[PDB]
């Protein structure tokens, strides 16, 4: 059947005890394995049978539960563990894995550095023009951005991206891009991007003519 | 080490066939039941197919038939003949070996294990595209204060961007690429310099487009 | 004397068997064999020994055995007979006419039969040349017959060489899945190790 | 996946006289204190046994000496050493000694001996690696440094170790890991026994016939074999391959065979005294 973790993500600074639980769609006996998958590398094996341990891991990991709900907890923590985590099932092949809750452990609330960028000259000559909202070095990934035409906002013409936590600063710099053509792009005067985050009192806007 | 290496992976037209490999090492590849498990770009893992110590297991639901696992214990190289590749099969495929000793599994015992997949191969990336490799139409981002270099409409991944030929690794920002809805890639990079360094020192953004090596260089000024 | 056996049950009871086109070749050696029970089971729908006979078989030691194993719909086990023709013989499994061993085949319509289309099981269908004794064409380039190669396109003159069985539960008697184990008793020039009881 | 470890020592190994050492029992019919003639491949009486040096620390610290040679396997061999430690881990008998040609392998892990045949990927200086696991002061015994593959191949066997670890730690014997490896009529047969001896350096005036450890159905033509060690991985340092090595020092003997026939003065328990030819 299915196998879905209960959290969706979590950050909790080094030296902390945290839990991640996966609930099923039916009685999946008690066989399960746990995967931590650093960004861009090959996933790893952590717990098999949903409880036991395999040689090749620090003992800090822990697993329990059965039936429909299972749990993996980390008590004493290190810089490495900042990684994605996945469950799975067994009942009947196929045995899938599930969404995968992140762990981006670091906690110092930061404020953004917001900018808006127009197109270059040749960019405009490119028949299609893209413009940028930049959100430098804020924490954490929980943040929202929404652009603004002269009076209203944009949607359906935007594409977005976000970095990872940097190895020293752990702040998350967002990029968002509005990609229109010269025909639509030229229709206007001012283009804006407005942001919300836990680090701000009022949503922060940056626009240009 | 007890290692897996897979090949046969790259740009493939939609529906065009392809055959992987996994020249496993170390472990008695003649025993453990392999599986091809594909991770989407960034998204989760997902089982595609498996194969027992002798042969034959089911696949994912929308992938049966159009795929075909196989192996050859006499050679140490699992296979995966993929046919009619749809849009979704664009992914990174990992060879994997089941957890338990599946040399002579139980005849008749109610088990059907699913705590498996110990060792994962490096993964042989696979795309599904209908446009060809294209070098980026790189553009600059004219501005304590930051400025950058956008790289629009490159294809297919990767591109390496650097500043002043890698002079300044501070303010660096490797904004990861996004597949355009149009089916194309693009990204940008940016760097913060003191606004006191605005009209004083001018910076250089350069790109090398490794799939074809369409090297471009640019100078960014407000 | 008797302490161990050859791990026969690891196939004579194995959970799944290969498609016959990619038929598994489980090499067996370094063990002893009580072949009689491998025969005295009253469960096999076929057991024919060629170049050898079940009589006195337990005297027979060999350098090794190459238990080839697969699944084919019941009747067509007849193409498992040295010098026979047929799609399994022509294009999936060629027993040498000078064969020296035994063939086993039983029903498994309870086990290897499932609705929905079991693409677990497959066999070759189009092929340039006929096969060779104990050769295995797991590779699956798409066959061509006439004017043009197939470019990776499959169409006319251009067909995926392997097709399935589809052992539906409601199948007829002749459609039933015989699990097949072909014990080829090889005695090249090495020590004879797979001996009989006592 | 290994280091061109020494590659630099070649000085002529000395030799020795095999005064009396390396005879076995060719049957299992019970025997008594009566002579009996026997023909087979024997290491020649008083052979010019080729004594080669493993780590041989006689010198300014400097060069860490080690000169393991790849020796042919004329018609079977007799392999020995002094080796106060427990480093003489196994052998890699073969002809081509990597892929597209079979060969054999003996190794140990201090618990049991493991015996395989395979088409390996042996590199010129192979050696298993015994390395700290960071728990208990104990270790693991990885052998990734002996070959980049041992694949597509048949035999497997595990027994109580061929090397029987012992309680020496005082030192006049070094336990003389003795073996005789002979490939005749498609069989590979191992005849040996371990011997702690009160003599300082060389093989004795007294004698002990070996015993057949095992008889195996490999049926692989064998004409070359290099012995193997599992070096004690020095505490981890910048430099993991061409670095501080040769943890432990000793040397080993090799002596070939040829057909001969002897009448041995057997004894009641299955014992051997003397012969002349
Ligand atoms: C595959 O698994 C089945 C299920 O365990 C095995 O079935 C039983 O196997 C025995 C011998 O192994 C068959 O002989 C029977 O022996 C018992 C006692 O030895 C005796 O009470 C019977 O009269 C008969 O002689 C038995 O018929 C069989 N029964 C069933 C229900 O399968 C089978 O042996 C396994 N096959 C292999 C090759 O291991
Ligand atoms: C010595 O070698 C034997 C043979 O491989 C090892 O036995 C295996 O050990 C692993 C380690 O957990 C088990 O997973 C296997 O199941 C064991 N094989 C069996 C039980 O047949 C043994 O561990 C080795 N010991 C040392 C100290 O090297
Ligand atoms: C090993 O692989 C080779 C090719 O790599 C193949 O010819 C051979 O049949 C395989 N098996 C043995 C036992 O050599
Ligand atoms: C030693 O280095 C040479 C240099 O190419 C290489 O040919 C040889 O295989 C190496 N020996 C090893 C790695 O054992």
């Amino acid at each position: 059947i299915q196998m879905t973790q209960s959290p969706v993500s979590l950050s909790a600074s080094v030296g902390d005890r945290v839990t991640i639980t996966c609930r099923a769609s039916q009685s999946i006996s008690s066989w399960l394995a746990w995967y931590q998958q650093k960004p861009g590398k090959a996933p790893k094996l952590l717990i098999y049978d949903a409880s036991s341990l395999e040689s090749g891991v620090p003992s800090r990991f822990s697993g329990s539960g059965s039936g429909t709900e299972f749990t993996l907890t980390i008590s004493s923590l290190q810089p490495d563990d900042f990684a994605t985590y996945y469950c799975q099932q067994y009942n009947s092949y196929p045995g899938t894995f599930g969404q995968g809750t992140k762990v981006e452990i670091k906690r110092t609330v930061a404020a953004p550095s917001v900018f808006i960028f127009p197109p270059s000259d040749e960019q405009l000559k490119s028949g299609t023009a893209s413009v940028v909202c930049l959100l430098n070095n804020f924490y954490p990934r929980e943040a929202k951005v929404q652009w603004k035409v002269d009076n209203a906002l944009q949607s359906g013409n935007s594409q977005e991206s976000v970095t990872e936590q940097d190895s020293k600063d752990s702040t998350y710099s967002l990029s968002s891009t509005l990609t229109l053509s010269k025909a639509d792009y030229e229709k206007h005067k001012v283009y804006a991007c407005e942001v919300t985050h836990q680090g701000l009192s009022s949503p922060v806007t940056k626009s240009f003519n | 080490e007890v290692q897996l290496v897979e090949s046969g992976g790259g740009l493939v037209q939609p529906g065009r066939s392809l055959r992987l490999s996994c020249a496993a090492s170390g472990f008695t590849f003649d025993d453990y039941a392999m599986h091809w498990v594909r991770q989407a770009p960034g998204k989760g893992l997902e089982w595609v197919s498996g194969i027992s110590w002798n042969s034959g297991i089911g696949y994912a639901d929308s992938v049966k038939g159009r795929f075909t696992i196989s192996r050859d214990n006499a050679k140490n190289s699992l296979y995966l003949q993929m046919n009619s590749l749809r849009a979704e099969d664009t992914a990174l495929y990992y060879c994997a070996k089941g957890r338990p000793l599946d040399r002579g599994r139980s005849w008749y015992d109610e088990i059907q294990q699913g705590d498996d997949f110990d060792i994962w191969g490096q993964g042989t990336m696979v795309t599904v595209s209908s446009a060809s490799t294209k070098g980026p139409s790189v553009f600059p981002l004219a501005p304590t204060a930051a400025l950058g270099c956008l790289v629009k409409d490159y294809f297919p991944e990767p591109v390496t961007v650097s500043w002043n030929s890698g002079a300044l690794t501070s303010g660096v920002h490797t904004f990861p690429a996004v597949l355009q809805s149009s089916g194309l890639y693009s990204l940008s990079s940016v760097v913060t310099v003191p606004s006191s360094s605005l009209g004083t020192q001018t910076y250089i953004c350069n790109v090398n487009h490794k799939p074809s090596n369409t090297k471009v260089d640019k100078r960014v000024e407000p | 004397n008797i302490t161990n056996l050859c791990p026969f049950g690891e196939v004579f009871n194995a959970t799944r068997f290969a498609s016959v086109y990619a038929w598994n070749r489980k090499r067996i050696s370094n063990c002893v064999a009580d072949y009689s029970v491998l025969y005295n089971s009253a469960s096999f729908s076929t057991f024919k020994c060629y170049g050898v006979s079940p009589t006195k078989l337990n005297d027979l030691c060999f350098t090794n055995v190459y238990a080839d194993s697969f699944v084919i719909r019941g009747d067509e086990v007849r193409q498992i007979a040295p010098g026979q023709t047929g799609k399994i013989a022509d294009y999936n499994y060629k027993l040498p006419d000078d064969f020296t061993g035994c063939v086993i085949a039983w029903n498994s319509n309870n086990l290897d039969s499932k609705v929905g289309g079991n693409y677990n099981y497959l066999y070759r269908l189009f092929r340039k040349s006929n096969l060779k004794p104990f050769e295995r064409d797991i590779s699956t380039e798409i066959y061509q017959a006439g004017s043009t190669p197939c470019n990776g396109v499959e169409g006319f003159n251009c067909y995926f060489p392997l097709q399935s069985y589809g052992f539906q539960p409601t199948n007829g008697v002749g459609y039933q899945p015989y699990r097949v184990v072909v014990l080829s008793f090889e005695l090249l020039h090495a020590p004879a190790t797979v001996c009989g009881p006592k």
